[PDB]
């Protein structure tokens, strides 16, 4: 159990116990769903809060006019990431002058993290990102990993109890891709509401939803143009 | 462009003109050159607009830091020499600057000149600019430590109107503060027009 | 030897009114005594309330603007607020001094709202002073229009005339006579005219030509 | 084990955060409230001797004309974030001649909470109130030495600061008024702390819209305190 | 063992654990098989889906690192983007600075003296990839070199690397490898991938083929797989 | 470069309906002398976009190699995303840009033209780092020369067929061939469509000499 | 966990080095310091000559600007550091803002050296605490003091080293607002402050005091003597 130090260490059976634990801790983030039609990809995280009268903190947070990211786990290096990725599309948007491909923006995202998880003296990013974007074939879900190992999907959802959301998105991932905005948004909080314990509901203040669009520019949501989407619903069927 | 600055009983005058030219063409004819570092200090804008505004920008950052620092007011000399070690770093690189400070001290009064050459001085009056010499005779004529209040708005709206009238490179509003102990408090900013219709006869 | 700087000229125009900022400009980008086009429209649109105009050494231009463009995105996607038009003009007068010992040889005028809904002219100088004016004009046409806006927003030099504030209407016309008028003796200007009107309501856009020479 | 920061836990997590954290409860409390009226603010001292001048500790200092502080806990984080978040201000003041509203502040701040790192130091051991008049009108945070940077409406912090917030929850609502707020906040200022409630144990410090210079009360809080 | 902490220490008899250690983690690693005919090398890899949350077409082991050459990695995945990343620099610095296209030799031992750079020192770790290499030229014909995780880098005919590494070139070296044309050899990697792990301790694996050579005029590109859809049509046919 | 040793000359380039057509002629003289009567001065980008200059010959073979590069390394991402021209114009400004602000400018006069997507695109970069757009550009003395010819077509007509460009191209190289004295009797045309790039072989010119048997 | 190192919280919320750098300073050398209405006064105990050597070089009370006094506790190495130090940073003060250094600016200098000092990577914290006296503004009297961690805590009296406890604990019940200085009575309270001395054998007591406008003044003991007489007297007259 001593070769369970630090990020330098192989174990003696290949699997570096760091890279698990930094999964674990991305596990105690706050639920999120991420998930694209063929024209408009939706994003909804859920909020927590510190006690009654506090704020929410926000996971959903801007970053261009047509990337927007999600997120679980630490603040610091969520901050950090965004720094970097604002850094960087405001890069490309001066010298080439167009929006950057997310693709290519992703796999800096995992050249950025693969040093700390290879040499000593800093821990790899606890992180949940579930990126939006618009290329010029169209929106895109990808997440990443604190190991760096990036994927693309077309529905995915990560941290506490986020399973049950999985298994939804398994046996809604054919309907998905036909429809318009509004009944895709009601899916993916129709995923959120069994990322909940039963005896309590998703109220207004709680949620937090980023669509963007193929014409449409990236916007965060909460609470008043979330009214006109958490109408809509029945109940769960008790 | 002309300024001048004197200190007397009652606290220290501050005057200037508005117009800034470029070249042989005048640019604007209500540059407002007393530049205002704080509730408490003054800056002026002798020789160049760029280095004066930047410099006593950067002058008034650092007095609020050390206020914010110390629970105090700065005095005036150490607001001068800090302006002057700051400017003193890019002599030769073609800096012109020539600005005054003045301002109300736990001394009193307080009047300070600081050059882009470095020549940070006390002293009773000064006038900075092209007309400034215009500006010298006139003070130096109407200059006492006795005067009244209203006595020095008039030395120095004389001054000034005698200064733009036979310089060509000074002219418009005629600014003119007034330093208190408590603060200072703009006096009136009045034509030059106005002036040779009222002082005329 | 290598020179850094070439003059392309141009001609910049702005009017704060009492609710609204219009700016021009033409859009004839020369060389000595070429013509390299009749169509790089000097205004460019910031935000809903601020439009930035930018003459002189066409580089520069380009590239001032881009950078203005930028921090405008980071103050945004950091403070949750557009900047007014004084804080543009704050930071663009930083930028000009923090190129002091290499300067642009741009002139620079913003226009917009302030934070009360009323016009705000801000001038500049190539070394990075600035002033909230009523109307400047930058540019080679700079003295061909000084004067006449003078007789006219200024209403200086007059006797008996009273102070009417002005209008939009008649500022339109105002500045469709005043390009007319600084095109025909001036060799810097033609070709269009780009007019650029910020309201309480967005920004309109209107296209007047001139004489093709 | 655990031992530095370069390292998780297998469930989570560090645990040098988390010592932060525990470090936090040794120092005073404090208690601010926001009211649209404006942010009041309380603390108290724990002064030790006589001798000791009681107006040279500081809890409540000076950012801005209108964003005050109050810190927590070891003093020494509590003066260097001061002494940056000052600065903060200045360069964007400088930069744009307007107020760095109190969320941008805290912002600054948490910038570099975390930047922990003695190489490519230790994390801080101090949380802070934040209160402030933006465009927004009143404004109160609270941060955190994680960094995990939240908007609070009434918060309360440091020592027995688990009871505060129960009492706290008790009485507050969103249509508070400014005086009831502030012998509100005394009175659990007086339930929480051990020696007699006087002139020299606590401090206020309510700042208001249009009274944004001289966010503070001195010997008039001799008359707001004889006042229950 | 114990005598194992630091990648820079050695053992009382002799080897460094670290990467013997990195050199299994690619043991549980999938299946990536390459083949070389005698006018152009064909790569394929044993690609499986995680549940149902893919996008058949995500995080391709199959890299392209210079105009004809790519790579085919197994191991852990990040880091083998960046070992492309490395290889996709070393070869733009030899086109900057000498003119023309990189010789697979070269290419291969730069990026060996890397991986070795990172086997030596204490601060670091040994890399956990093993990764295919396959080139063509018309001055030198094909060429199929191998690294491990220490760095010792060769050439093969074929190769395996995954589970299945001696139980694909069982049966990789009973294929007349030089009298073919890649056009066989592509479903000739069909049936070799196919024979592998049809159902038993997972579910479903996916089939991607990379593809050098002549036929491609020096391109280095992924097959039209679909256009002659030669595994499953073979594939069905090779499992009786 | 403080000192061009090796320059080109003149470079033309005009839109059409769908494409854009840039010829430039093959001249690499030094001083006078016409040492390199040989050479291209033309290079054909990926598929949409085209680039032309003048000036320094071993400044444009740098930007060259830069350039190759770039485009082979996006082709390598593998991801179906391009480069604009648009894009590559406004990456050659900022390097140009960026390249006379440190006081050692790049000698050179570039077009790029470029097809992508229905638009048509014609940019220009010049040494300073002054750049635009344009429906006809010309380099060099073309842009003293056969500018008015250019503007006077499209003046009178805004838009044309691919055999009008190309003839009128023609005539304006016959008159640069006149009267420019860094000319040459050898010139390649370049064309881009939908169809791809096209690099023409080098062409000729037809002149005539009558008034030369008057005094 | 453990005290080693500087860097790492205890599990329940402490730093241990610099708790335990207090002892370095609480195992030292005593000195007081007062400051009356006009006269500031300080003073070390243990002057403990080894009848072999000259003492005029062992001072531990020093000055860095003519307003501005010194005197320490802990261990005299770190004492010589940090005052060698701060003469420099006094200085350079003078060569800007022309002011004599007010007391709480070199304070505030002190402290914040020794403070990112502390916290940076595997360095030994100093353990002393200085006394710093000075009367600036209009004469005001004023005397701060340190702390290994570095944070300055301005008093009205003072005492540091060994049995600092008992030696502050005189202090209460002696100190009035009563009257006022009254030079005279700002002497006897260091004299009541030197005899409530651990030991207070008599000779070993060196005090020095300023009056707010000159400079150090180093007494004599004979004077010192007199004072002992003098307190013997009213403890005479106290029966």
């Amino acid at each position: 159990n001593q070769y369970d130090n630090d990020v330098t260490v192989w174990s003696p059976q290949g699997r570096i116990h760091q890279i698990e634990y930094a999964m674990e801790a991305v596990k105690q983030g706050s639920a999120t769903v991420g998930l694209k039609s063929k024209t408009h990809a939706v994003l909804v995280a859920l909020k927590r809060a510190q006690s009654e009268l506090a704020a929410h903190q926000k996971k959903i947070l801007h970053v261009d006019n047509h990337i927007g990211i999600s997120i679980a786990g630490l603040t610091a290096d969520a901050r950090l990431l965004c720094n970097f990725m604002r850094q960087e599309c405001l890069d490309s948007r001066f010298v080439f002058d167009r929006p950057l491909p997310v693709s290519r923006l992703v796999s800096l995202i995992g050249s950025k993290t693969q040093i700390p998880t290879q040499r000593y003296g800093r821990r790899p990013y606890g992180v949940g990102l579930l990126i939006a974007g618009y290329d010029d074939m169209g929106p895109h879900i990808f997440q990443t990993c604190p190991s760096a190992n990036y994927f693309d999907c077309r529905a995915m959802s990560i941290g506490a109890r986020s399973q049950s959301a999985r298994t939804y998105l398994e046996r809604h991932m054919s309907e998905f891709m036909e429809c318009n905005l509004n009944e895709l948004v009601k899916h993916g909080l129709r995923a959120l509401r069994e990322t909940l314990p039963a005896e309590q509901d998703l109220t207004t203040k709680n949620v937090s939803i980023g669509i963007v669009g193929k014409d449409l520019e990236f916007t965060i949501y909460d609470d008043d143009d979330v009214s006109p989407f958490l109408e809509g619903l029945e109940e769960r069927p008790q | 462009t002309t300024t001048l600055a004197f200190k007397f009983r009652h606290g220290v005058i501050v005057a200037a003109d508005s117009r800034a030219t470029a070249g042989a063409y005048i640019a604007s004819q209500t540059v407002k050159k007393v530049i205002e570092i704080n509730p408490y200090l003054l800056g002026t804008m002798a020789g160049g607009a760029a280095d004066c505004s930047f410099w006593e920008r950067l002058l008034a950052r650092q007095c609020r830091i050390y206020e914010l620092r110390n629970k105090e007011r700065i005095s005036v000399a150490a607001a001068s020499k800090l302006l002057a070690n700051m400017v003193y770093q890019y002599k030769g690189m073609g800096l012109s600057m020539g600005t005054m400070i003045c301002g109300w001290d736990k001394r009193g009064p307080g009047l300070y000149y600081v050059d882009s050459e470095g020549n940070r001085i006390s002293g009773a009056t000064f006038s900075v600019g092209s007309g400034s010499v215009y500006a010298y005779g006139v003070m130096d004529r109407g200059y006492s430590y006795d005067l009244e209040v209203e006595q020095a708005y008039d030395l120095a709206r004389r001054a000034i109107y005698q200064a733009t009238y036979r310089d060509a490179y000074s002219g418009g509003a005629v600014n003119l503060y007034h330093v208190r102990e408590d603060g200072w408090i703009r006096v009136s900013s009045d034509n030059v027009a106005d002036l040779h219709e009222k002082y005329s006869g | 030897r290598f020179s850094p700087y070439v003059f392309n000229g141009g001609t910049i125009l702005a009017i704060a009114g009492e609710d609204f900022a219009i700016v021009a400009s033409d859009t004839r980008l020369s060389e000595g005594f070429s013509i390299h086009t009749r169509d790089s429209p000097k205004c460019y649109k910031l935000t809903d309330k601020t439009v930035i105009g930018c003459s002189g050494f066409h580089g520069d231009c380009l590239t001032l603007t881009k950078i203005i463009e930028a921090r405008l995105k980071m103050y945004k996607h950091s403070n949750n607020k557009a900047m007014t038009t004084g804080a543009i003009a704050a930071m663009l007068s930083t930028i000009l001094y923090s190129r002091r010992f290499f300067p642009y040889y741009v002139y620079n005028i913003i226009g917009g709202l302030d934070e009360e809904g009323k016009g705000a002219v801000y001038s500049f100088d190539p070394v990075g002073s600035y002033q909230r004016d009523s109307f400047k004009a930058g540019g080679s046409a700079s003295a061909m229009l000084q004067p006449l806006l003078d007789n006219q927003v200024g209403f200086k030099n007059m006797q008996n005339v009273e102070h009417v504030p002005l209008s939009l209407d008649r500022a339109m016309r105002l500045v469709k006579d005043v390009f007319i008028s600084a095109a025909e003796r001036d060799v810097y200007t033609g070709d269009a005219l780009r007019i650029c009107i910020v309201t309480k309501e967005g920004i309109r856009e209107e296209t007047v030509s001139l004489r093709k020479d | 084990y655990d031992r530095g920061v370069n390292t998780f836990s297998p469930e989570g997590r560090l645990f040098q955060v988390e010592y932060a954290i525990e470090a936090i409860k040794l120092g005073s409390t404090a208690i601010g409230i926001q009211t649209s009226e404006g942010v009041c603010l309380a603390v108290e001292k724990r002064i030790t001797s006589p001798l000791m001048e009681p107006s040279s500790i500081e809890k409540i200092v000076e950012i801005d004309a209108h964003i005050g502080c109050a810190m927590s806990g070891l003093i020494a984080d509590a003066k260097t974030l001061i002494d940056k978040a000052r600065v903060e201000t200045q360069n964007h003041w400088f930069t744009y001649n307007e107020t760095m509203t109190v969320e941008s502040v805290t912002q600054a701040v948490s910038n570099l909470a975390l930047q922990f790192g003695e190489e490519d130091s230790r994390p801080f051991g101090v949380a802070l109130l934040f209160g402030g008049v933006d465009e927004k009108g009143p404004q109160l945070f609270h941060m955190d030495p994680s960094g995990t940077f939240v908007q609070c409406d009434a918060r309360a912090i440091g020592s027995a600061s688990e009871g505060a917030q129960s009492s706290l929850q008790e009485v507050y609502h969103k249509s508070m008024t400014l005086k009831e707020a502030i012998k509100s906040s005394l009175i659990i200022l007086k339930q929480v702390m051990e020696e007699k409630l006087n002139a020299t144990n606590i401090e206020l410090a309510t700042v208001q819209p249009g009274q944004n210079f001289h966010m503070f009360t001195k010997e008039e809080l001799e008359e707001v305190i004889k006042d229950i | 063992t114990g005598y194992d902490l630091s990648a820079s220490t050695f053992s009382p008899d002799g080897r460094v654990f670290q990467v013997e250690y990195a050199m299994k983690a690619v043991e549980n690693s999938s299946t990536a098989i390459g083949i070389r005919c005698k006018d152009g090398v064909v790569f394929g890899v044993e690609k499986l889906v995680l549940s149902k949350l893919y996008e058949e077409g995500s995080n391709k082991r199959l890299f392209n690192v210079d105009r004809h050459v790519g790579m085919a990695v197994a191991g852990l995945l990040a880091d083998a983007r960046s070992l492309a990343d490395i290889a996709r620099e070393e070869a733009s610095n030899f086109r900057s600075n000498f003119g023309y296209n990189i010789p697979l030799k070269h290419l291969a031992d730069r990026v060996a003296m890397y991986v070795h750079a990172y086997t030596l020192y204490s601060a670091v770790r040994p890399f956990g990839c093993s990764f295919m290499l396959g080139s063509y030229s018309v001055n030198d014909g094909a060429q199929l070199y191998m690294i491990d995780p220490s760095g010792v880098s060769y050439g093969y005919w074929g190769c395996a690397i995954g589970k299945a590494r001696q139980a694909a070139k069982t049966e990789i070296e009973k294929l007349q490898m030089k009298e073919m044309t890649c056009r066989d050899i592509v479903k000739e990697v069909a049936k070799i991938i196919y024979i592998v792990h049809d159902e038993v301790k997972d579910k479903a694996f996916e089939l991607e083929l990379s593809w050098v050579g002549e036929l491609t005029n020096g391109r280095h590109e992924i097959v039209p797989k679909d256009i002659r859809e030669e595994a499953e049509k073979y594939a069905k046919e090779s499992l009786k | 470069t403080q000192n061009p040793m090796v320059t080109g000359t003149s470079v033309l380039g005009v839109k059409f309906e769908g494409g854009v057509v840039i010829a430039a002629d093959m001249l690499g003289s030094y001083g006078s002398l016409a040492r390199f009567r040989n050479i291209s001065r033309i290079m054909r980008v990926n598929n949409s976009t085209m680039l032309g200059a003048s000036g320094d010959y071993a400044d444009f073979q740098y930007l060259k190699q830069v350039l190759g590069q770039m485009v082979i390394d996006e082709e390598l991402l593998g991801d179906g995303h391009s480069y604009s021209p648009r894009a590559i114009h406004s990456w050659l400004t900022r390097a140009m840009y960026s390249r006379r602000s440190k006081m050692n400018p790049l000698w050179n006069t570039m077009v790029i033209g470029g097809y992508a997507d229905g638009e048509s695109f014609l940019g220009y970069v010049d040494m300073l780092g002054v750049a635009y757009e344009a429906p006809s550009l010309a380099t060099g003395y073309g842009a003293y020369l056969a500018q008015p010819l250019l503007r006077e077509v499209l003046e009178k007509q805004p838009v044309l067929s691919q055999t009008e460009a190309r003839d009128l191209v023609e005539r304006c190289m016959r008159v640069l061939y006149y009267r420019d004295a860094r000319s040459y009797n050898r010139f390649q045309i370049a064309t881009v469509t939908e169809k791809g790039v096209e690099i023409e072989g080098p062409l000729s010119t037809e002149t005539n000499w009558d008034i030369a048997h008057m005094i | 966990s453990y005290d080693r190192a500087i860097t790492v919280f205890s599990p329940d919320g402490h730093l241990f080095q610099v708790e335990y750098a207090q002892e370095a300073v609480k195992k030292g050398s005593t000195a007081v310091g007062v400051r009356g209405r006009d006269i500031v006064v300080l003073g070390v105990e243990k002057k403990s000559v080894a009848k072999l050597q000259d003492e005029r070089t062992v001072r531990k009370i020093c000055a860095l600007d003519d307003n501005v006094c010194m005197a320490f506790a802990g261990l005299t190495a770190d004492a010589r550091i940090v005052i060698n130090r701060a003469r420099v940073e006094c200085q350079s003060h003078r060569l800007t803002v022309e002011d004599p250094v007010t007391v709480e600016y070199i304070t505030r200098y002190i402290a914040s050296l020794k403070q990112r000092y502390t916290q940076s990577n595997g360095r030994r914290p100093f353990g002393i605490s200085a006394l710093i006296v000075g009367f600036d503004f209009d004469g005001t009297p004023r005397l701060y003091q340190t702390d290994p961690s570095g944070t300055y805590h301005a008093w009205k009296a003072n005492a540091i080293g060994r049995g600092a406890k008992s030696v502050r604990e005189f202090l209460e019940k002696n100190y009035t607002d009563e009257a006022i200085e009254t030079d005279d009575l700002t002497i006897k309270l260091v004299i009541k402050a030197l005899l409530e001395v651990v030991q207070s054998g008599g000779k070993n007591i060196e005090l020095a005091v300023m009056r707010r406008d000159q400079s150090l003044k180093i007494l004599n003991p004979e004077e010192i003597e007199k004072y002992v007489a003098e307190i013997e007297k009213e403890k005479e007259e106290n029966e």
